[PDB]
């Protein structure tokens, strides 16, 4: 009976370019989530479907840590049912989500004097993604009929931008450091419980 | 697919490119700013050309989405803005030209020093000396030799560069399907529709001239009581009927007749109302301006400075371990960064453009979310007026006595109250007709009606006929006074601050209506009136993303611009001015010159 | 005993010896007005030689009288007006002289004729022909014909005379002990004291030029709105930043922009407020109009016409073959005698006008029992004032309902308040500019500010500069368009119909307040009040036997001329143009002409 | 016993100047004051004391008729406790008059064109006349310390002046002929009764 291995999310030293998110799945073991609930460390944490306080009860046959990086305020983006560039081209949840949200600024780790930009995200695509898809294609969007065989300009762009956060930036631009757990509540033997 | 869908994603790609850049130069030119060397006066040029390529270059790819296919108000206005400007259309060989003139009269400007005349080794500077002599003189020969020498070295040096400058500013304006440069820099104004009902460029100058011409009885009746006490100290060289000398004014070339209070004050033994002293007994520092002024907002309904505002602003002149520009300024960056550089003492005056420049911020936070584009006053009237008119409820006396840093004992009779209009009066209304002149000349010399030969002939006409103000000394077309102005020599429009003033009262009188302010308009304090805050913050969150009559009306329930505020709130003045002219002239003869 | 007593017994005796005398110098200049021939010239003459003389040797033996030891007021003024004056000036040779040029320039204002190009057989006088071109044409080369034919014909004429006349003038006024001639005509509105604190010459200077700036944006207004609708009738003819044409404005001189009215009328749809067809169509007569002017004087309390007064009147020209001076004059002959001398047309213009000169005669009537020399308005303002001040309220519409000439439902609302107050505007606003002008150009030239080698380019400045109106033909010096209007050339001062205009509104709102007129200053009507009669005549019967400051204060309880009144007046007009002008310019440039684009 | 002589006084031909007003004496008669009251052509009819229709039941020991002409304006002074040129210095009425005063607009006969100037008064006096005086002196008045002696000049005047009357007169200016009857209550016997 060893513990999840949550430690490994939330304290990554880097996390990954929302575009490309990364997802850890969480099997068989048991972690005590008072830990994250009554951390006092998180800027956001909102649950969906469950409740935060009784999942210390709950045993789920899969947990999906996904962490990413945005703007401050870019996280409202990140719960069901929205639309923004991230919720539409980058991380997607579903209505019917049941999971928690979880953020905290992450200024000191991430933006640096002269300006990160080592965190990138997708502005245009073809149509919005479904629910936990991942697109990390680097083509050329074409927004004319004219077709773009690459490079810019006329009408066709590169659909990866680069975030760029300073110490100076407004706390709407400041980074935050986001993890979405998602229970994944439908059905086998679940060996993903919580402890006391 | 459509157009305008195509547009769109065009300017989702400039506005994630521009708000980087932008900020990347913005951030440059702060550090340079708070920190002068050429380090960083290197990285301030590389970030404005990296920034600079990035526009033209947009610019030219916005002309590509033709503006009939566009519907959406927000869509087209930030293509328009992105494609009557920065496309190249003078050539190369000719565009050097043009900016090699731009930084020869800057320069030629920012460095002239005039000598004195028989000790030549001892010479002056505008920034302090001259500045210095024009304002506290009362030596009328001391005055004339620095504004003449002024206008002598300097002027002459510039005249050649104005007119080529003129020229080339109007072939690119005319390359923009301008008429020329003046109806180019009058495109701010310029509102599309409802209906073919928007504002025209040449509106603005009806409206100029419809005010102008609607302030004449208190301009002349202000210019005949300043007449009259200028005589007492000026005795032989004031005629009664005859211009105001322009060497004369408080300044080097009377653009404020501020500094002439002591000369023409109504009532001499009243107490002025300054509480710099008051400040510096209750241990005052700079953070302590600040953080009233920031209750004053807060107190309206709006919100508090951002906490980046309060490590990141230089409140104070830093510490004396750096150089660095002392000119109070309000600095929105870019992505939340909110900023003043200012030098603050404590003292009354600084006390107030504190208020002056967080009001520049609000307005900059309120429109924070709209495109980059728009992220400016509804024209360029609307931010100095925001600022305006902050000022004008803080600096009220009962303002001062809720705070504790004037006397409840003052008393506000019927003189001190004329006391402060008339010093207001100076400074606000005295600059509307120079205002109105020198934009006026600049106007009709860029459209082809004042020829080479007849420049300065005109510009002195339009001083003695709209300004009733008269050179002291004549001048030939060697001269090119109108350059010996900052703003004229640095290529800056200049009518904003006639329009500006207007709007204020406009503004003014609108909200203290809202705040129930029952009595005179210019004994008014917004303070706590969170009504007159909504109202205020409907129209800065707007920016300039709709057509500046609409927001306009929507504040002062006015569609166009009126003089009838500022008029009411200096009528107390009127009558009393009018009293005081009856045993004296109003109005000028423009004949009459001290030289003839 | 008292030397007041004693100059009491001499102003006695120079009262009575002066009447006969005076009285046939007023009958004989009369005879001479509705009859006009050389020998009625000779009978003016030698009349007048005799006042002369008279005059002099009683003015010498007032001096006898010294003003230290009077205590009267009206004593003292009386003296005054003995003591400074004298006849013994001027050289008898310069006074044959300039009495010859005075009757040159009149003589050729008053037959001076310009004719036709294409027809050098047809010619116009000025007083019936050219007056109903330049009043009523609307061809710009016709109106230009005739403008520039009058001052080339007739001005051009007038120059060298008129340069001599001024030189004499300012010599006569040197005599008198005046700074020049402008100086002694602005003696009129002079008040001896009080504390020391009197109506000094320069103040009235200061003064006309205070309320002159004050006018400013209500007279750019109303010009920028005329401006804009001139260019529809004469569309390539009108700069819309350019001054306006002075040939353009309605009369031979724009001195009334009336005329105008049809081509600027704001809401032509409603009915008309220009009652002349209504007055024509309805069997009006000369007699009708002046009974009905008598009918509302008599309404407020004032006395009836008296019976010599409608015995011997001309009010109108007679068919006889006598020439006579259509003139508009009002008589106070003396001996109670009271006469309107006018050529009577069936109009709006000459109904008002019967207001007006049956207004003078109402003041000389109130004023006869001061002593003779007494026997003045308050000052010429006040005398040119009082008539007008009663077609103020005759002319309005309301008023105008109740005596027939408009329909009885009629229906008063905004736009035809707007009717009536630009028609108004026309007439009381744009004089006032006109006035001004003329009148400083004549002070300046009188102070020799003006040298002769200017006198037409500083004219045309002046218009330019303060008038808004320009030249559409460049004139050298051999012109004289100032002497080109009748006031000018018969040798008039001007400046009355300028305050004149100011007081009128001052009379008009105090005298509406008596009336206890509940509203807007412009729609007051004093007829049938009584009260305000009583305080008219109250007024009236001063004559000058007191500082027309102390009764200006009697009635208006102020002491001051104030255009707040006339501003007041005509505040619905002035924001109601500030709309119609949002799409004009206001205001000038005196760099455009038509002659130069 | 016959009529009284009233159309003499009334309609004579001439009339006298005020200074020098005329006085007749009507005695041992007997009158139809009726026609004076029936005129209907007189500007002016005051009765003081009496009434005109009682004026024929009425005796009277003697009736004296004074008449003279003065212009409209100064027929107000003829009457009891009046002041004026012509009530100070021509004619006075006593406090006590009972009589009647009749004038009448006198313009027809007694102006001319060009002036008539028969007519005279007396504008400077010494002292005002007592009631029913005359004065017809043509001494020269001295308004002054210095003694006029022999003639006009300075501060002496000469007493009479003349009305000067025009048909275009106003009528206050108007020659007006007068006519004033005073009827005495004397102790003897009454000889001047009416019907
Ligand atoms: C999930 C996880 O391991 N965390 C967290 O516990 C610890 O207190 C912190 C500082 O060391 O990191
Ligand atoms: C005067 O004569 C007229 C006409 O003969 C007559 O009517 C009138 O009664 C006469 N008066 C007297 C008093 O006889």
């Amino acid at each position: 009976t060893n513990l999840c291995p949550f430690g490994e999310v939330f304290n990554a030293t880097t996390f990954a370019s929302v575009y490309a998110w990364n997802r850890k799945r969480i099997s068989n073991c048991v972690a005590d989530y008072s830990v994250l609930y009554q951390s006092t460390s998180f800027s956001t944490f909102k649950c969906y479907g469950v409740s935060p306080t009784k999942l210390n009860d709950l045993c789920f046959t899969n947990v999906y840590a996904d962490s990413f990086v945005i703007t401050g305020d870019e996280v409202r983006q990140i719960a069901p049912g929205q639309t923004g560039k991230i919720a539409d081209y980058n991380y997607k949840l579903p209505d019917d989500f049941t999971g928690c949200v979880i953020a905290w600024n992450s200024k000191h780790i991430d933006a640096k004097e002269g300006g990160n930009f080592n965190y990138l995200y997708r502005l245009f695509r073809k149509a919005n993604l479904k629910p936990f898809e991942r697109d990390i294609s680097t083509e050329i969007y074409q927004a004319g009929s004219k077709p773009c065989n690459g490079q810019t300009g006329l009408n066709c762009y590169y659909p990866l931008y680069r975030y760029g956060f300073y110490p100076t930036d407004g706390v709407g631009h400041q980074p935050y450091r986001v993890v979405v757990l998602s229970f994944e509540l439908l059905n086998a033997p679940a060996t993903v419980c919580g402890h006391h | 697919s459509t157009t305008e869908d195509r547009a769109k994603i065009f300017l989702d790609n400039f506005n994630h490119e521009a708000e980087d850049l932008s900020y990347q130069s913005s951030l440059a030119s702060w550090e340079y700013n708070t920190n002068i060397s050429d380090e960083n006066v290197q990285k301030m040029d590389e970030a404005g050309a990296k920034w600079s390529a990035f526009y033209e270059e947009q610019s030219k790819l916005a002309k590509n989405y033709p503006l009939e296919e566009i519907q959406t108000v927000p869509v087209k206005l930030q293509l328009q803005i992105l494609q009557q400007s920065g496309s190249p259309v003078l050539s190369e060989d000719k565009s050097k030209r043009l900016n090699s003139i731009l930084n020869a009269m800057s320069t030629i400007y920012s460095t002239g020093k005039v000598c004195k005349p028989n000790n030549p080794q001892e010479c002056f500077l505008l920034e302090p000396g001259l500045d210095n002599i024009m304002g506290t003189s009362k030596d009328y020969n001391e005055r004339l030799w620095a504004w003449e020498g002024w206008r002598a070295e300097v002027g002459k040096q510039l005249r050649p560069l104005y007119e080529e400058y003129v020229a080339l500013k109007n072939e690119m304006a005319r390359g923009y399907h301008y008429e020329d440069y003046g109806d180019y820099w009058r495109r701010d104004y310029e509102t599309e529709e409802s209906s073919g009902s928007g504002y025209s460029r040449d509106q603005l100058m009806k409206d100029v001239d419809r005010i102008f011409t609607e302030i004449k009885p208190l301009y002349e009746h202000l210019h005949a009581y300043v007449r009259t006490k200028l005589m007492d100290t000026y005795p032989f060289h004031i005629s009664p009927t005859g211009c105001l000398p322009a060497h004369l004014l408080g300044d080097m070339w009377g653009r404020f007749w501020t500094n002439l209070y002591p000369l023409t004050v109504p009532f001499g033994q009243k107490p002025n109302i300054d509480v710099t002293d008051a400040m510096v007994n209750q241990g005052w520092d700079a953070n302590r301006i600040f953080k009233e002024a920031e209750k004053f907002f807060v107190s309206v309904g709006l919100p508090n400075m951002t906490e980046g505002f309060w490590n990141n602003s230089m409140l104070t002149e830093p510490g004396d371990g750096r150089k660095v520009v002392c000119h109070p300024t309000a600095w929105d960056l870019g992505k939340g960064d909110f900023r003043i550089k200012m030098c603050t003492k404590v003292t009354m005056e600084d006390f107030l453009t504190a208020h002056h420049e967080m009001g520049h911020i609000q307005y900059d936070m309120a429109y924070a979310t709209q495109p980059y584009l728009l992220r400016n006053g509804a024209n360029e009237g609307f931010h100095e007026a925001v600022g305006e008119v902050m000022s004008l409820s803080v600096a009220t006396p009962k303002h001062l006595k809720t705070m504790g840093l004037l006397s409840p004992d003052f008393l506000e009779d019927n003189e001190t109250e004329i006391n402060f209009l008339l010093k207001q009066a100076l400074n606000i209304v005295g600059t509307l007709p120079f205002t109105y002149m020198l934009e006026k000349w600049r106007w009709m010399v860029f459209r082809g009606e004042i020829p080479k030969e007849e420049w300065m002939k005109k510009w002195w006409e339009m001083k003695r006929d709209l300004v009733g103000v008269v050179e002291p000394v004549p001048h030939d077309e060697t001269y090119c006074d109108p350059a010996s102005l900052f703003h004229v020599a640095n290529d800056y429009s200049f009518i904003r601050y006639y329009t500006r003033t207007i709007f204020e009262f406009q503004f003014h009188e609108a909200l203290c209506r809202i705040a129930q302010h029952d009595g005179p308009l210019h004994k008014c304090d917004i303070s706590n009136s969170t009504d007159a805050g909504k109202k205020l913050h409907q129209m800065l969150s707007v920016g300039k993303s709709q057509p500046w009559t609409v927001t306009l009306k929507d504040i002062v329930d006015s569609r166009n611009m009126d003089v009838g505020p500022l008029l009411r709130y200096f009528e107390p003045l009127y009558t009393w001015l009018q009293e005081q002219n009856r045993k004296s002239y109003v109005g000028w003869n423009t004949d009459w010159s001290p030289y003839s």
